[PDB]
């Protein structure tokens, strides 16, 4: 995946606390989002497919 | 009689205030440490964190005002004369 930056978007905004960390449920959804992905391209295929 | 009473008296009033500074001082410094944590993790919070806050203090200086209390009533009004 590409690294890609959009804007700070909201201001100053509250602290998002994360158990353990930010890097350990980082690396436990990374391939749960590429996952996702293949799920969504599995779907999309098929109704493509029937169409 | 008296001199040596009365240098009793003040080594104690000495003691109660360096006893009760210190308490006041770090017991302070330990909840405003809570305080300005939860404000920098949630600045909106810093209205409804300043009722635990002044319930912490208010105990803290108690300590250090009863203290005070009895300082003076070592070297003002020694309670042995
Ligand atoms: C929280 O208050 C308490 N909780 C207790 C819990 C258990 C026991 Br067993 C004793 C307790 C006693 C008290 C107070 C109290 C209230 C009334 C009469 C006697 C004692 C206190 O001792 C608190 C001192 N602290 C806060 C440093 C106190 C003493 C002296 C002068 C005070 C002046 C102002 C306020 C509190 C004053």
């Amino acid at each position: 995946m590409v690294v890609e930056y959009v804007e700070e978007d909201i201001g100053p905004r509250t602290l998002y606390s994360f158990e353990p960390d930010a890097t350990m449920l980082f690396e436990s959804l990374l391939p749960r989002y590429l996952t996702t992905r293949v799920y969504a391209a599995l779907l999309e295929s098929a109704a493509s497919e029937l169409a | 009689m008296d001199p040596t009473i009365a240098a009793g008296a003040l080594i104690g009033g000495g003691l109660i205030m360096a006893g009760g500074a210190i308490g006041a001082g770090i017991g302070d410094g330990v909840a405003g440490n809570a305080l300005i944590s939860g404000v920098a993790r949630q600045p909106e919070a810093q209205g409804r964190l300043f009722t635990p806050f002044f319930i912490t203090v208010g105990l803290v200086e108690a300590a250090y005002f009863i203290n005070l209390a009895f300082m003076a009533l070592f070297v003002f009004a020694t309670p042995v004369k």
